[PDB]
């Protein structure tokens, strides 16, 4: 089904809604490792989670920062 | 001065010796440059022969023309490529 | 291949510093002064605005001088650390290295020191530690601690070479020289 | 000593008041802090000692005499970059005093270098993506430091998606790779080299490709460059290639140990389709740094024939070429960011809006420069005929290596289009000549006073007032007489690129 | 010594123009004693290059030996191995003899820069020079496409109202082409890993691997010497560049392609030159028929030169692809024969004319024998020696090129004799228009030749009719040299 | 040796001589210039020297190698 390339459609219209698929595409890569590692029993790759949870948080702030700036450069007009 | 030729065969030398395979060369070409100047001097023969003969040239020149016709073919320049890079044994 | 006597694999980071080399303290003291004339010879090169020269702020000459005091004392460290390693020339800390071992051993002491790091962490320090001067030039790292993996074989402490008998420093066997894996697993297999 | 000198360069820069001249007294203290380091790393890194490879940090980072050679390349391209925003490229107050308007420009630029020095080194799946985000995270930033403009602005986002997208892809070969062996280590893997879905390190692959601008990927990358600062493109579109196809190429070196075929056929696909799309592409361009892009392109799908074959060949012919290219590079964009002081001057029709962000845009305001400046168009003329391959100058030695290592791995589908796609390329090369030149001799006797140069103030009318400043023409001169005359010291260069080792040893 | 005193000198004279010239630009308006006369003492220092040239090759001429069969004059420069035998001798001297005749012929006759002119005229002929006297296929490759960037600015800065579109001929036609040539000496550097003459002389191929880098190498070289159906450049860029581009362009350029069979096809490629020769001469015959007919429905002046000069060089590859001594040095003495016939011409008709005139066009020239009878005299002189007339140094390269192409097919080789009738036919028809009938409506009387102009015709005849009557002097050089390009086992 | 420092000093004149053409200045213009040029790249073409004198040593070591690895193949 997802041949077709269905989760296009699941994607909204607005820059907001692809840095949220962004999101929950890497919280599919955290859950795969969180899986494969309790299975072995090994903390390796706990601690390849507990980097990715952190590494993709520094994602989210810096692209919300470029969309903030973004959105205050159209309205800067500011001659009040 | 009259520099002698490197009487060379390709058939008895080794090619990564490039110093004497290009002797093997040189060798191949002078050989055949005598074989021209042979030639033209067997053809100015016949070209006395005609003249003084007049109408006996058909006979006072018969083996002259004869043997000129059959040089011919081979009495030329024809390189060494051929032969270096040929084996008539095989 | 210049290749030398190989002294330490990981060396200490005090001992890296006391065997510094009178040209290597030179090093780091044009490193110190090279930084602060680097940003004026620019300005003789091509002054920053306008057409003339003008001495930069004395606060740029302090920062100046600090950056290149470390760097300075880096290319310092690295110098001194191939040595170690066997990269350079080490005949001189050979001697000093093997005088220092030879005396440490003789009075049951072990050469790397003691170490408030267990086992598995004194192994681990070592890992991280390890030829960790080859990106010295990218962030810092220095071996502080005392381990004991440090790539030389403390046999070849025990032979004398020339104008070392002199010394007369009597080696006990390695069995009985405190604080070494040789010597520690005596009631556990698994507890030093 | 680059780490320790960025945190007094973060304390220092927060500190001094918000000026020009400190901010451009900063950026001379950073070109002091990358010359440290090259000295620094060359003093204790020899290619005779790493030829074996040397594991650090508890095996995370592997450094080999193929790494170290790109790093030493590295800090180079970054010193000439920043004499750009450390000295003058124009003198003109009003056009250069955008490089000094950010002070952390120089501090993001330190950051990305230790981003960028680190890539190739990585040894570790955990390592590898935790490296990839500090180098990709960087390149965000400075695409938007200079946060005020639309088209800057506009770029990162567009910038920080693709590459968020591409970093996703990366971390999930990772996962998937340690999903079925349960190791971290590139080294670990490598032992189970031939029991691993070797179309996950494909993967991984494939989001590399998406950072070095390769089609089907290319069109962000050609938007990207052709918003950005000229300053700004001249570092995005070079420095992330220095160190991704390093990468690429010591992970095709792994990968070619279980030779696996269709492996080989899908990047032959992507690097057959990019050699058409960088060659086609240029032919209808207005924008020369779209130009540029697209030139961009056509190279490095060269490269990834190199990188492809991988064999002893390719290696010098990567080696090479990687190094050769940069300095083309910084040459054309150095000539790019000077020869804006000829524009002209309005005293109209097609309204062309300019900025102090790209100045020069246009092919066609390079018209005339072999009349307001005949030695600079021969540097750019040089430049481009290195670009198109006319020998001997040291673009036709990189193609002629690469082609070497080409036909040597029976690529020949691959190098006949090559050389096609070289030829269709030199048809946009040849219009940047045609521009800089070919209406010479009907402009020779002109009444021009409305340049750009012409507002600059007289200082004495007395003393000689050269036109450019001193770094930029130096550097401009050396990396032009550097490309045309290689063939000077070719042998000893390329004999010198003999004895970078990636495992061969014996 | 020859090629460091060569380029060493080259570039110290190059240097020293660019000094001189770019002295005064500062940022004050100059009015210097250079640029009186319109740059005179920097075009004569550029004059004066040109004739030292030829005295460095001298200097080496005669220590040149004609009876010793291999390299001469050998020496390493750039890690480059030189050297000279007897044919690549012959072509160096007269490349260099062009180059104060293509710096003359542009005295007085274009708008400004003629110190850039000048530079590039002499860089131009050196690089052709060198390209004679390299000992590889890298080298020669090197030499052979380093030409384009000077002749691509130079047609494109200096051209006619098309030059434009002349100079995205010249520059892709010619790289487009000789890429595929570079793959065949890729090829060699990966299975043989060397590329100079000798080593490589000695080598077989498999005869697959025969046929793939001979269809590489003859591309290169089918363009270079234009051959049907990929000629389409030379009559385009004849027509737009400069004056002096088209002397070099068609007296040397043209026999580079030639000298491009006797090192890269001819020894190395043997038994594969065999079955290709069957091949050429279809596509060389179809050339000098075709060319010669499109000749005859052409209009502007300088582009039926530039036709002519396409049927002559199918002549010259028909002869050196016959197996022969009688056909190689036959198609020799026509390049060096028409080496100075190809020039003289267009200096008749875009050096003479066009500088009085400035249009191409043939409907406005005829009766031009009544008030330029100098003129017309060297037009009939000169259409002669291009049509094959026996006492002109054309004829005898000819001739024994049809001879040699006879001797190697009896049967379609015969079918060159057909040069013989068509070249008068193109030719002779200019000629007859020219100078015929009543003098031009259109035109107005103006000077005959000047001196300047004389000093370039006769100079170029004077070599023709002397290779003419006594060609021993060129066949005495190529004899032990042409000789070792056949390829022949008879038992 | 010091011919070879000559060649590259020159190179530094050059770079020098070609750099005033860009900023369009008399070629006389301070002579000190010149001399900074040449010695700059003394300095370099020193150092270069110094590595190619290097690359010579440890090719010819591993050609020792490489010759005797194709005497194994060529078995
Ligand atoms: C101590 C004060 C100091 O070092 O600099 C004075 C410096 C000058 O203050 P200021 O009066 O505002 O400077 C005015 C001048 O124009 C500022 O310009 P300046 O040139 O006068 O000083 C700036 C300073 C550059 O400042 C720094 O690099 C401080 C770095 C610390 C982080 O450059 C230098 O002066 C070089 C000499 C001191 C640098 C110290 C380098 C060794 C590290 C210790 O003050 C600081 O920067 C304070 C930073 C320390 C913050 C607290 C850090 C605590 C960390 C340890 C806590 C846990 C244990
Ligand atoms: C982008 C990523 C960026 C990453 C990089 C970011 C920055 C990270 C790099 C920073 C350093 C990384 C390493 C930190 C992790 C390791 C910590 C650790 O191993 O703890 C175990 C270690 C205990 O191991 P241990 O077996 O008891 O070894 C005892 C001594 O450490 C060693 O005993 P000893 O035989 O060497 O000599 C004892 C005596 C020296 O005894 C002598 O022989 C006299 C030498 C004459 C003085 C030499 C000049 C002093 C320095 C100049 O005291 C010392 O001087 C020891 C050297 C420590 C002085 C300060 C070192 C600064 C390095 C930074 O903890 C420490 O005692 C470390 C103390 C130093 C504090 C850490 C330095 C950084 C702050
Ligand atoms: C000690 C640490 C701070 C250094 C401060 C001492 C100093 O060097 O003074 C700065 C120096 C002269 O001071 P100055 O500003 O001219 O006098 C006051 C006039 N209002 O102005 C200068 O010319 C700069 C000289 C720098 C001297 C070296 C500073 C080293 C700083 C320590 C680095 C390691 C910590
Ligand atoms: C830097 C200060 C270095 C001097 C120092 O105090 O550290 C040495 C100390 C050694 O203590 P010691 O009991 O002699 O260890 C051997 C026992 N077998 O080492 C220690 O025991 C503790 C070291 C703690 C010092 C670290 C504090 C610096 C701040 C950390 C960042
Ligand atoms: C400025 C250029 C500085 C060149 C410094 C290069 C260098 O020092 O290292 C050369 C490096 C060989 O080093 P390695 O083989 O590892 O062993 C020897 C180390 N002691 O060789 C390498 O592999 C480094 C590869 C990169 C080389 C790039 C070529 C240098 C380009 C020169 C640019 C000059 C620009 C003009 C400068 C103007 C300054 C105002
Ligand atoms: C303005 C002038 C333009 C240029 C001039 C054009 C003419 C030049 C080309 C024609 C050359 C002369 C004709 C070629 C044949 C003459 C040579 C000859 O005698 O051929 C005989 C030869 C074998 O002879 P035979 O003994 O009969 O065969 C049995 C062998 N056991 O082999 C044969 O049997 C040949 C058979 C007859 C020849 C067939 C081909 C003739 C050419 C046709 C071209 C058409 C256009
Ligand atoms: C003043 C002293 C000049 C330098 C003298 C020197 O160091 O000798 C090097 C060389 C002399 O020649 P040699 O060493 O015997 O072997 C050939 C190597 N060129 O002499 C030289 O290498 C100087 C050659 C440099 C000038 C030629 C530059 C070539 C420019 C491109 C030419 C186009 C080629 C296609
Ligand atoms: C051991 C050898 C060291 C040599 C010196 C190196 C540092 C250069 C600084 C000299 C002093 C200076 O900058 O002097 C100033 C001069 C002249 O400047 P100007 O253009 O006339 O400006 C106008 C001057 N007014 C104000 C008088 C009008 O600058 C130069 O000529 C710079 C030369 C370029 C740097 C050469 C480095 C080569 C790098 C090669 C390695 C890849
Ligand atoms: C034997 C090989 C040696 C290597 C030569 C390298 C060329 C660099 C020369 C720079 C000198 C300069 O920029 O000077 C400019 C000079 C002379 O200009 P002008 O008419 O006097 O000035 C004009 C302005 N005025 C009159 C108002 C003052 O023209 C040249 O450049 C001509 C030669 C180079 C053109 C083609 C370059 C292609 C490079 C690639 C070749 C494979
Ligand atoms: C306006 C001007 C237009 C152009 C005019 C032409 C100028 C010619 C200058 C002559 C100089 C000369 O003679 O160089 C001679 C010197 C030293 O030669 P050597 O000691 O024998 O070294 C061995 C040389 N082999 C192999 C010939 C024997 O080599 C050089 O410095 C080479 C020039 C530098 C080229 C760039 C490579 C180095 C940087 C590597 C980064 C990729």
């Amino acid at each position: 089904m997802d041949l077709i390339l269905l989760m296009l459609v699941a994607v909204g219209l607005n820059i907001i809604d692809i840095y949220i698929m962004i999101e929950i595409l890497i919280m599919g890569c955290t859950v795969n490792t969180i899986y494969s590692a309790s299975l072995d029993n090994d903390m390796i790759g706990l601690i390849y989670s507990l980097i990715q949870i952190i590494i993709a948080g520094v994602e989210s702030a810096i692209g919300l920062s470029i969309l903030v700036n973004y959105n205050r450069i159209r309205n800067s007009e500011e001659i009040e | 001065d009259h520099v002698r030729s490197p009487n060379v065969s390709f058939d008895d030398i080794d090619y990564n010796n490039s110093q004497d395979l290009h002797n093997a060369q040189e060798s191949l070409l002078r050989e055949q440059w005598i074989r021209v100047s042979a030639l033209k001097v067997c053809r100015k023969a016949l070209e006395s022969c005609y003249k003084t003969s007049g109408p006996n040239h058909y006979e006072d020149c018969r083996e002259i023309a004869e043997k000129y016709l059959n040089m011919l073919p081979d009495h030329r320049i024809q390189g060494f490529l051929g032969y270096q890079k040929n084996d008539p044994s095989k | 291949m210049e290749t030398y006597e190989l002294i330490d694999s990981d060396p200490k980071f005090s001992r890296v510093v006391r065997y510094f080399r009178p040209s290597d303290y030179l090093t780091w003291a044009l490193g110190t002064i090279g930084a602060p004339g680097l940003m004026v010879l620019f300005e003789k090169i091509e002054p920053a605005k306008g057409n003339t020269f003008k001495m930069p702020p004395p606060s740029i000459m302090r920062i100046a001088t600090t950056i290149g005091f470390f760097g300075g004392f880096y290319y310092a460290y690295t110098s001194s650390t191939k040595r170690f390693w066997g990269y350079s020339e080490n005949a001189k800390e050979v001697a000093k290295d093997r005088y220092e071992v030879k005396k440490a051993l003789s009075e049951k002491k072990s050469p790397y020191g003691s170490s408030l790091l267990n086992p598995y962490q004194q192994d681990m320090s070592a890992r991280n530690s390890t030829n960790s001067q080859l990106l010295l030039a990218i962030f810092p790292w220095f071996n502080v601690a005392n381990h004991q993996s440090h790539g030389i074989d403390l046999r070849k402490y025990y032979e004398v070479r020339d104008g070392e008998e002199n010394w007369n420093f009597t080696l006990p066997p390695l069995d009985q020289v405190k604080d070494l894996d040789v010597a520690q697993y005596k009631e556990y297999s698994n507890y030093p | 000593m680059l780490f320790t000198s960025l945190l007094l360069i973060i304390v220092y820069g927060s500190l001094v008041n918000k000026s020009h001249l400190l901010t451009k007294l900063i950026n001379r203290l950073g070109l002091i802090i990358i010359i440290y380091t090259l000295l620094i790393h060359l003093n204790i890194n020899t290619l005779e000692n790493l030829s074996i490879g040397i594991n650090m940090f508890n095996n995370l980072l592997l450094i080999n005499s193929f790494n170290n050679t790109i790093i030493e390349l590295i800090l180079i391209i970054c010193i000439l970059y920043v004499l750009l925003i450390s000295f003058n490229i124009t003198g003109l107050s009003i056009i250069d005093n955008l490089n000094y308007s950010k002070r952390t420009f120089i501090v993001i630029v330190l950051f990305n270098i230790i981003g960028l020095t680190l890539l190739p080194l990585v040894n570790d799946i955990m390592i590898l993506f935790i490296i990839i985000e500090l180098q990709s995270y960087s390149l965000y930033l400075l695409t938007a430091i200079f946060n005020e403009s639309h088209n800057s602005t506009k770029s990162a986002l567009y910038y920080f998606i693709v590459g968020s997208i591409a970093s996703f892809i990366i971390l999930d070969a990772t996962v998937s790779i340690y999903d079925d062996l349960g190791l971290t280590n590139i080294q670990y893997i490598l032992m189970y080299i031939d029991k691993l879905e070797i179309f996950d390190l494909l993967c991984l692959l494939f989001g590399l490709f998406i950072k070095i601008g390769l089609a089907p990927f290319y069109s962000y990358s050609i938007t990207i460059y052709s918003l950005s600062p000229t300053i700004i493109t001249n570092y995005i579109s070079l420095m992330p290639k220095l160190s991704i196809l390093t990468l690429i190429y010591i992970i095709m070196h792994y990968i070619n140990i279980v030779n696996n075929t269709d492996l080989n056929y899908v990047i032959s696909f992507l690097i057959l389709i990019s050699m058409f799309i960088g060659s086609f592409g240029g032919l209808n361009v207005i924008r020369i740094k779209t130009l540029l892009a697209y030139s961009s392109l056509l190279n490095v799908s060269y490269m990834l024939l190199a990188i492809l074959s991988n064999s002893n060949e390719s290696i010098i012919a990567y080696i090479y070429y990687i190094i050769q290219y940069s300095l083309t590079h910084i040459n054309i964009f150095s000539i790019i960011l000077v020869i804006s002081i000829y524009l002209p001057i309005m005293n109209n029709m097609l309204n062309v809006m300019i900025t102090k962000y790209s100045p020069i845009e246009y092919i066609n305001q390079l018209k005339n420069l072999f009349i307001n400046n005949i030695f600079i168009a021969i540097a750019l003329c040089i430049s481009i005929f290195s670009l198109i391959g006319i020998p001997p100058l040291t673009g036709f030695y990189g193609k002629y290596l690469v082609l070497i290592s080409g036909l040597n791995n029976g690529y020949v589908l691959l190098s006949i289009v090559l050389i096609i796609a070289s030829s269709i390329s030199t048809v946009y090369y040849a219009t940047i000549l045609k521009v800089l030149s070919f209406d010479t001799l009907s402009f020779k006797d002109i009444i021009s006073n409305n340049l750009i140069i012409n507002t600059s103030p007289e200082n004495n009318n007395n003393e000689i007032k050269p036109e450019i400043s001193n770094v930029i023409s130096y550097v401009i001169s050396s990396l032009t007489l550097i490309i045309l005359l290689i063939i000077i010291q070719y042998e000893n260069i390329v004999k010198g690129a003999y004895l970078v080792l990636l495992y061969n040893w014996v | 010594m020859l090629v460091q005193n060569l380029i060493i000198f080259n570039i110290i004279g190059i240097v020293l123009l660019v000094l001189l010239n770019n002295n005064n630009n500062g940022i004050l308006n100059k009015k210097s004693l250079l640029t009186i006369k319109n740059e005179l003492k920097l075009k004569q220092i550029g004059l004066i290059i040109s004739i030292i040239n030829i005295l460095i090759i001298i200097e080496n001429w005669i220590g040149f030996n004609s009876n010793y069969y291999g390299f001469q004059n050998i020496e390493r420069f750039l890690n480059i191995y030189w050297g000279i035998d007897g044919i690549s001798l012959l072509l160096v001297l007269l490349t260099l003899i062009l180059g104060p005749i293509a710096i003359l012929s542009n005295w007085k006759n274009l708008k400004g820069y003629y110190t850039y002119y000048v530079i590039s005229i002499n860089m131009l002929v050196i690089l052709m020079a060198l390209n004679f006297i390299c000992l590889d296929l890298v080298s020669f490759y090197i030499l052979f496409e380093s030409t384009l960037a000077p002749l691509f600015l130079l047609i494109g800065i200096y051209g006619a109202n098309n030059k434009n579109k002349a100079a995205y001929y010249v520059l892709i036609y010619t790289l487009a082409s000789s890429l595929f040539m570079l793959l065949s000496i890729v090829i060699y550097y990966i299975i043989i890993n060397s590329t100079d003459y000798i080593y490589i002389n000695n080598i077989i191929l498999s005869i697959n691997l025969q046929s793939l880098l001979f269809i590489g190498i003859i591309i290169g070289i089918a363009v270079k010497t234009p051959l049907m159906p990929v000629h389409t450049w030379l009559p385009t860029v004849h027509s737009e560049s400069p004056l002096g581009g088209s002397i070099l362009l068609a007296g040397v350029i043209l026999k580079l392609a030639i000298y491009g069979v006797i090192r890269l096809l001819l020894p190395n490629l043997s038994e594969i030159s065999m079955m290709f020769t069957p091949i050429i001469y279809i596509i060389s015959i179809l050339t000098l028929i075709y060319s010669s007919l499109i000749t005859l429905k052409q209009t502007d002046l300088k582009v039926i030169i530039a036709y002519s000069s396409i049927s002559h060089l199918a002549v010259c590859m028909i002869g050196i692809f016959a197996n022969n001594l009688i056909g190689i040095n036959g198609s020799l003495i026509l390049c060096l024969a028409h080496g100075f016939v190809s020039p003289a011409l267009f200096i008749l008709v875009g050096g003479i004319l066009y500088d009085r005139y400035h249009n191409r066009l043939i409907n406005y020239y005829q009766g031009l024998s009544t008030f330029m009878p100098i003129f017309s005299i060297y037009l009939v002189v000169f259409s002669f020696c291009n049509t094959g007339t026996p006492l002109s140094g054309n004829f005898v390269g000819e001739f024994l090129s049809i001879t040699g192409a006879v001797i190697r097919h009896p049967i379609i080789g015969s079918l060159t004799a057909a040069s013989v009738l068509l070249s008068a036919c193109y030719q002779m028809k200019l000629t007859n228009r020219l100078t015929g009938s009543v003098f031009s409506q259109y035109l107005h009387i103006t000077n005959d030749v000047t001196n300047r102009e004389i000093f370039l015709l006769n100079w170029l005849l004077i070599p023709t009719i002397i290779i003419g009557i006594y060609p021993s002097f060129v066949t005495n050089i190529l004899n032990l040299a042409s000789s070792t390009l056949i390829y022949s086992v008879l038992i | 040796m010091i011919a070879s420092l000559a060649g590259w000093g020159l190179f530094g004149v050059t770079v020098r001589a070609y750099q005033q053409g860009i900023r369009k200045v008399p070629f006389s213009y301070y002579p000190l210039g010149y001399v900074y040029s040449a010695l700059g790249w003394v300095a370099f073409g020193y150092g270069f020297n110094l590595w190619t004198e290097r690359n010579d040593k440890l090719l010819e070591k591993r050609v020792e190698k490489l010759k005797e690895s194709r005497n194994l193949r060529l078995s």
